[PDB]
């Protein structure tokens, strides 16, 4: 699934940038 | 691409470079940055440097010299950020 799958890689993130 | 977001990732000896983890349009960057409060990552607004991004680093490529003191930038706030 992905929003399990899409946090389990966005968890380590350094920084988000977003407009 | 109403919506942006842009996850980075840098770690020592790792990643020769930041690296584009994750990225996301309209729903998904809403995901993501919900994700973000769920997970206390730091989040950063800054339009240009979010679509110039979103244009030209694909998810898992390394950011290019363009990139490098903005988003240099970007790392030194959020390491220290809400701390």
């Amino acid at each position: 699934i992905q929003s399990t799958s899409l946090a389990n890689n966005i968890k380590k993130s350094t920084v988000i940038v977003k407009n | 691409p109403t919506h942006i977001a842009i996850c980075l990732y840098y770690k020592l000896g790792e990643t020769p470079l930041p690296l584009v983890i994750e990225t996301g349009k309209d729903a998904k960057a809403l995901q993501i940055i919900k994700l973000a409060e769920l997970y206390d990552i730091p989040v950063i607004e800054d339009i240009p440097l979010a679509r110039s991004l979103y244009k030209n680093i694909h998810k898992g490529q390394y950011i290019t010299e363009d990139f490098f003191e903005p988003v240099a930038q970007l790392i030194r706030i959020a390491i220290d950020l809400d701390y």
